[PDB]
C-alpha cells in the first residue's frame, strides 16, 4: 500500500495530488499550460 | 393602417397598445419601445427617469432579441449577462402591469395608485436587481415594487 | 527493440521508439527498461526519465506522475501525468514549497490531510532531488 | 428590409411556440430555485 | 397570405439562417480545436486502450454484476448522439440483462439522464453532471473516475458506447468494455505479467479505466462539436431551400397584392 | 474623410460577422479586437438631441480610436470617457482644435499633439 | 376563390384535390384534411369508421405540424414517440394510397377497391402498428393489408 493506500487513500488520488504538485512546480512559461487543463465540473447524480 | 396613418400624423403623445402582450395576458398590455411620450424626456423626464425608460426599452429589446436565440438554443446556453437579461427582462414585464378596482371587476385585485417616485424607486430597484432571489411574478400585476417583495413573501407563504 | 511510448496525457516524449533502456522514479518502484522486463506497467512516482537508448542517448525528462507500461512487445508505454520539462521550474520554487509542505506537514492536520502534506514532502522532496 | 430582434419570436412560430415552452422550462425552473431560496430565506427569518 | 404573416415567417428565416451560420461557425471553432488536441489524444487513448489491449481479456463469466458505463454530454444539438447512444445502450441492456448481471448505469450527461428518464430509470448508478460545460479535461475525467472509485460498485464488467469519430463524418459509435481486476485475477497473462500487486494492479486499473474515460470523453466530444457542425450545416442547407420557395411565393404575393390593389382601384374608377 | 475611410471599414467588418457576436464566446482574436473596435464604436454609436458637435471632435476621438488609444476603455463607460477626454481637449488641446480645424491638414506633429492630449485626458479618465 | 367560396355551400361532398400530395406521389392526391362532407359521423360512420377517421386526422394533424419544424429540424430533435407517430404518419400517407386500375393502364400496377370494412381493419392494423416495422414505400399504393405485408416481404425479398 501507499502512505495513501496503507492509510487507504487512493493511488488515484495519489496521482491527482501529484498533479497538484506538478502544477506546483509549473514554469513561468508553463504555469499557464498547467491551468490549461485544470478545470472540472462534473457532478454525479443526487436526490 | 393609413387610418392609423392619419392617426400618427397628429397625434401629438402616442399610447401604443401590445395586443400581443394582452394576448400573453398582460394587464396592462401597452406596445412599450413604440410609444413616445415628450414627458419620456431627461430635459423633461429628468435625466434619472428617461435615461432609466431607455435602458428599459433597450433590455425588453434584448429581451425579445434573445427570445428567438434561446427559441434556437435555449437558456442551456443562457449567459451569465443573458440569464441575468432574461430574469430581469421576465420581471420588468411582470412589474409593467397592474390589476384596477375597475378591473378587479375581471381582474379580481383591485387598483394600486402607483406613486411615480415609488415607480421610478421601483425601476431602480430592478436595474440593481431587488428579487433576485425571488419570484417576479409578484411584480406581475402589481402596484409598488415592494408591495411586490409582500406578495413574493405571501407567495413564500403559499408554496 | 523497444516500444517507447512515453508521453504524457498532454504532449509526446518517446513516440513508441526503439530504445535500449530507460528507468525514471516509479510508485511502482522503479527499474531499468530491459527486454527481459517481463509485459509489465508502474505506477509512477516523481521521476525524470533516464533512458539509456538504444543509440547514444541519455535525454533526461523529469516526470511527476501517471503510469508507465511496457509489454512483451516492449510497448513502453510511460503515459505521463507529468512529464515536467528540463525547464519546469525554479528551485527557489520547489524549497519554498518544500518550506510550505513541511511547515503544513508540521502543521499535519490528520492522517488524511497529514497524508496529503506527506505526499506533498515526498513531492518537494522529488523537487529538491530533481534539482540535487 | 430588416430582420427584427427575436424576429422569429415576434412572428412566434412553432419556432416561437418552442420559444414560450422553453421559456416555461427554464423559467420554472428558475423559478422553483427562487421559491426554495426564499422557503430557505424564511426558514432563517424564522429563528 | 397576409405579406405581414408572410414576411413574419421570411424574417424569422432570415433570422435563423443567420443564427444556424453563426452556430456552425461556432462549431466549427470548436472541433477544429477538438481535433488539433485529438493528435496527442489519439496516441494517449490507444496506449491506455494497449494495457488490457496485451491480454486475452476474459473476465469472470459469473459476474453477478455488469456495469452501464454510460457517458452523454449535458450540451446536445448533435443528433443521434445522444439517440445512437442511446440507442447501443439499449441494445447492450437487454444483452447484460440476459446476464442478469447486477449492471448499473453510470451516469455523466444529461441526454443520458434523458435516455435514462425511462429506460430503466432506476437503474442509474449516478449521474455526474455539466458533461461538457467546457473543454474536456482528464483531470475532471479523473473526478468522474474518482466518484466511481468512491463507489463501492465492484462491477465485475462493463461497457462505455463511444462514438469513436472514425472519420470527421464518421463517429463509429461503438462501445469500450471494461473488466474487474478481481475478475483478472486469475490469468496467466497476469502470471506473465512483471510482479504487481493486486490491488496496485487493481488501483493501476483504475487509473488506465480513467485514461480510457478521457480518451473516449475527447473522441466522442470531438464527434460531437463536428455532429454539431454539420447538423447546422445541413439545417442551413434545409433553410436556404425553404428561403428560396419563401421567396419565390414572396415576390409572387408582393407583386400580387400589389396588383391587387391596383385592380380594386381600377375598377373603383371604373364605378366613378 | 482620414477617419471614416478606417471606421467605416471597421464598422463594416464589425457588421461583417456581428451575428457572432451574439454567441460572443470563443471570439477569433482578430475577430475579438474587430467586435471591440465595433463595440467601441457600439459605445460610440449614440447621439444627443439637439446637440451638435464640433466635427473635428468627432475627427479627434475617431482618431483616437485609430489609434487604439480607446482600447481599454469599458463600453459603457467609454461613452463618457469619450466625452470626458472631448472636455479636457476642448478646454486645454482647443488650442490644438483650432490648430488642426483652421489647419485642415493633419500635422503628424498636431497629431500627435492631439494623441497626447487625449492620452493624457483618456489615461487621467 | 369566391365563385368555389360560395359553392361550397351547395353539394354534399367536397372534393378538394392537393397537389402537394402529388408531390408526395400520392396516388391518388386527394387533399388530406380538406376535402370533407357532413358525411362523417359515428352516428351513421359507427365507432370504427369514425374514430379511424378522427385518430387519423390527429395523426396528421401532428404529422404535417412536425413537418414545419422538421423543415430543417428533420427528426434531428423528434420525440421518441413523436418520430415514432411521425414515420407512422408517413407510413399511413403511404399505405392508404391504392393504385388504380383506370390508371394502370399507363401505370401498369394493377388498381383496386378494398372493402370499408377491410379498410377498417388494414388502418386499425397500422394503428398499433401491426406491421410497424413495414416500409411507407410498402405502405405507398396499398390496397389490402395483408397485400401490404406481402410487399413488405417482397422489400425483405
Amino acid at each position: 500500500v501507499a502512505y495513501w493506500r496503507q492509510a487507504g487513500l487512493s493511488y488515484i488520488r495519489y496521482s491527482q495530488i501529484c498533479a497538484k504538485a506538478v502544477r506546483d512546480a509549473l514554469k513561468t512559461e508553463f504555469k499557464a499550460n498547467a491551468m490549461k487543463t485544470s478545470g472540472s465540473t462534473i457532478k454525479i447524480v443526487k436526490v | 393602417d393609413p387610418a392609423p396613418a392619419t392617426t400618427f400624423a397628429h397625434l401629438d403623445a402616442t399610447t401604443v397598445l401590445s395586443r400581443a402582450i394582452a394576448e400573453l395576458g398582460i394587464y396592462p398590455a401597452v406596445d412599450p419601445l413604440d410609444s413616445t411620450s415628450r414627458i419620456m424626456d431627461p430635459n423633461i423626464v429628468g435625466s434619472e427617469h428617461y435615461d432609466v425608460a431607455r435602458g428599459v426599452q433597450k433590455i425588453l429589446q434584448d429581451y425579445k432579441s434573445l427570445q428567438d436565440i434561446i427559441a434556437i438554443l435555449g437558456m442551456d446556453e443562457l449567459s451569465e449577462e443573458d440569464k441575468l437579461t432574461v430574469s430581469r427582462a421576465r420581471k420588468i414585464q411582470r412589474f409593467l402591469s397592474q390589476p384596477f378596482q375597475v378591473a378587479e371587476v375581471f381582474t379580481g385585485h383591485l387598483g394600486k395608485l402607483v406613486p411615480l417616485k415609488e415607480t421610478i424607486k421601483g425601476f431602480q430597484q430592478i436595474l440593481a436587481g431587488e428579487y433576485d432571489h425571488l419570484p417576479e411574478q409578484a411584480f406581475y400585476m402589481v402596484g409598488p415594487i415592494e408591495e411586490a417583495v409582500a406578495k413574493a413573501d405571501k407567495l413564500a407563504e403559499e408554496h | 527493440q523497444m516500444s517507447f511510448t512515453f508521453a504524457s496525457p498532454t504532449q509526446v516524449f518517446f513516440n513508441s521508439a526503439n530504445v535500449r533502456q530507460v528507468d525514471v522514479p516509479t510508485q511502482t518502484g522503479a527499474f531499468g527498461i530491459l527486454a527481459a522486463h517481463v509485459p509489465t506497467l508502474q505506477v509512477l512516482r516523481p521521476g525524470l526519465v533516464v533512458v539509456h537508448a538504444e543509440d547514444g542517448t541519455t535525454s533526461k525528462y523529469f516526470v511527476s506522475s501517471g503510469s508507465v507500461t511496457v509489454n512483451a512487445d516492449s510497448s513502453v508505454q510511460l503515459l505521463a501525468e507529468e512529464a515536467v520539462t528540463l525547464d519546469m521550474l525554479d528551485l527557489g520554487a520547489a524549497k519554498a514549497n518544500l518550506e510550505k509542505a513541511q511547515s503544513e506537514l508540521l502543521g499535519a492536520a490528520d492522517e488524511a490531510t497529514r497524508a496529503e502534506i506527506q505526499i506533498r514532502i515526498e513531492a518537494n522532496e522529488a523537487l529538491v532531488k530533481a534539482l540535487e | 428590409v430588416r430582420s427584427s430582434a427575436g424576429a422569429v419570436r415576434d412572428a412566434g412560430g412553432a419556432f416561437g411556440k418552442r420559444e414560450q415552452a422553453e421559456e416555461e422550462r427554464y423559467f420554472r425552473a428558475r423559478a422553483k430555485e427562487q421559491l426554495a431560496a426564499l422557503k430557505k430565506h424564511h426558514e432563517n427569518e424564522i429563528s | 397570405a397576409t405579406l405581414k404573416d408572410i414576411t413574419r415567417r421570411l424574417k424569422s428565416i432570415k433570422n435563423i439562417q443567420k443564427i444556424t451560420k453563426s452556430m456552425k461557425m461556432v462549431a466549427a471553432a470548436k472541433y477544429a480545436r477538438a481535433e488539433r488536441e485529438l493528435k496527442p489524444a489519439r496516441v494517449y487513448g490507444v496506449g491506455s486502450l494497449a494495457l488490457y489491449e496485451k491480454a486475452d481479456i476474459k473476465t469472470p463469466e459469473d459476474k453477478k454484476k455488469h456495469l452501464i458505463i454510460g457517458v452523454s454530454s449535458d450540451r446536445g444539438l448533435c443528433g443521434a448522439i445522444h439517440s445512437s447512444v442511446a440507442k447501443q445502450m439499449k441494445s447492450e441492456a437487454a444483452n447484460l440483462a440476459a446476464a442478469g448481471k447486477e449492471v448499473k448505469i453510470i451516469g455523466v450527461g444529461d441526454k443520458i439522464r434523458s435516455i435514462l428518464h425511462r429506460t430503466h430509470s432506476d437503474q442509474f448508478l449516478v449521474t455526474f453532471k455539466e458533461v461538457g460545460r467546457r473543454p474536456p479535461t482528464f483531470g475532471d475525467a479523473s473526478v468522474i473516475a474518482l466518484e466511481l472509485l468512491n463507489s463501492g460498485y465492484e462491477f465485475d464488467e462493463g461497457s462505455i458506447i463511444f462514438n469513436r469519430f472514425r472519420s470527421v463524418i464518421s463517429y463509429k459509435t461503438e462501445e469500450k468494455p471494461i473488466f474487474s481486476l478481481d475478475t483478472i485475477s486469475s490469468a496467466e497473462s497476469m502470471s506473465i505479467y512483471d510482479d504487481i500487486d493486486a490491488d496496485v494492479l487493481r488501483n493501476y486499473q483504475e487509473y488506465s479505466l480513467a485514461n480510457i474515460i478521457y480518451y473516449s470523453l475527447k473522441e466522442s466530444t470531438t464527434s460531437e462539436q463536428s455532429a454539431r457542425m454539420t447538423a447546422m450545416d445541413n439545417a442551413s442547407k434545409n433553410a436556404s431551400e425553404m428561403i428560396d420557395k419563401l421567396t419565390l411565393t414572396f415576390n409572387r404575393t408582393r407583386q400580387a397584392v400589389i396588383t391587387k390593389e391596383l385592380i380594386e382601384i381600377i375598377s373603383g374608377a371604373a364605378a366613378l | 474623410k482620414q477617419v471614416a475611410g478606417t471606421m467605416k471599414l471597421e464598422l463594416a467588418q464589425y457588421r461583417e460577422v456581428a451575428a457572432f457576436a451574439q454567441f460572443g464566446s470563443d471570439l477569433d482574436a482578430a475577430t475579438q479586437q474587430l467586435l471591440s473596435r465595433g463595440v467601441r464604436l457600439t459605445e460610440l454609436l449614440k447621439q444627443g438631441q439637439y446637440s451638435p458637435m464640433a466635427i473635428e471632435e468627432q475627427v479627434a476621438v475617431i482618431y483616437a480610436g485609430v489609434r487604439g488609444y480607446l482600447d481599454k476603455l469599458e463600453p459603457s463607460k467609454i461613452t463618457k470617457f469619450e466625452n470626458a477626454f472631448l472636455s479636457h481637449v476642448i478646454s486645454q488641446h482647443q488650442a490644438l482644435l483650432g490648430k488642426i480645424r483652421t489647419d485642415g491638414k493633419i500635422s503628424e506633429e498636431s497629431d500627435a499633439k492631439l494623441k497626447e492630449i487625449v492620452t493624457n485626458f483618456l489615461a487621467g479618465f
